[PDB]
Formats: structure tokens, C-alpha cells, sequence
């Protein structure tokens, strides 16, 4: 067990751990594009109408 | 957080309704929960039959 997924270290206990196969999370950039449009909106509320969407 | 009523005091919402209730059927007639029949006077009255 001591050595089954272990990954043994240069020093047998050491101070300050690197970031190397300790399992170091990457969850996936959640990417959504707008709820809104900006090019949409501007060219109506400066020649006339006003919204709320 | 809409706003539908940015409604501004320029314009007719309060007088809007008054002249197309008038068009379809006419004011005067009896109702329970609206009072519909007219805010008005005596035809005979305010020119005298003396």
C-alpha cells in the first residue's frame, strides 16, 4: 500500500509540496455567449425607442 | 426587472379609454360593477325649456 498509488518522494516527509500528480483540478471554462445584445441596443435607444428585455 | 410603465405624465393613458368605450356601445347604458352610465347633466336643463 505504501507504494500502490502512493508516488513516492525525494525526501521520505518533505516541507513545501509541488503541484505534480497531488490531483490538481481543472474544471472546464463554462462558456456562455450573451444573455443580451450590445450591437442591438445601441442603435435604437440613441435615434429613439426605449426597452427592458 | 422589466419596466413596463415608464410612462410619463406627457401623454394620454387616463383619457385613452374615455373616446373608444364611446364607440362601441354607447356610455349611458346600465351595469353593475362598472359605472358605466355617464358623468353627465340634464339636456333640458342646462338649455331652459322656460
Amino acid at each position: 500500500q505504501a507504494a500502490i498509488t502512493t508516488t513516492p518522494r525525494n525526501n521520505l516527509n518533505p516541507r513545501s509540496w509541488p503541484a505534480a500528480l497531488v490531483y490538481q483540478e481543472s474544471p472546464a471554462p463554462t462558456t456562455v455567449v450573451l444573455p443580451r445584445d450590445a450591437q442591438a441596443e445601441v442603435q435604437m435607444t440613441n435615434s429613439g425607442a426605449q426597452l427592458a428585455g | 426587472q422589466l419596466n413596463a410603465v415608464v410612462d410619463l405624465q406627457d401623454r394620454n393613458t387616463e383619457l385613452s379609454y374615455q373616446l373608444l368605450l364611446d364607440s362601441i356601445g354607447d356610455r349611458t347604458r346600465y351595469f353593475s360593477m362598472w359605472n358605466q352610465a355617464v358623468d353627465s347633466y340634464d339636456p333640458d336643463v342646462r338649455i331652459i325649456e322656460n
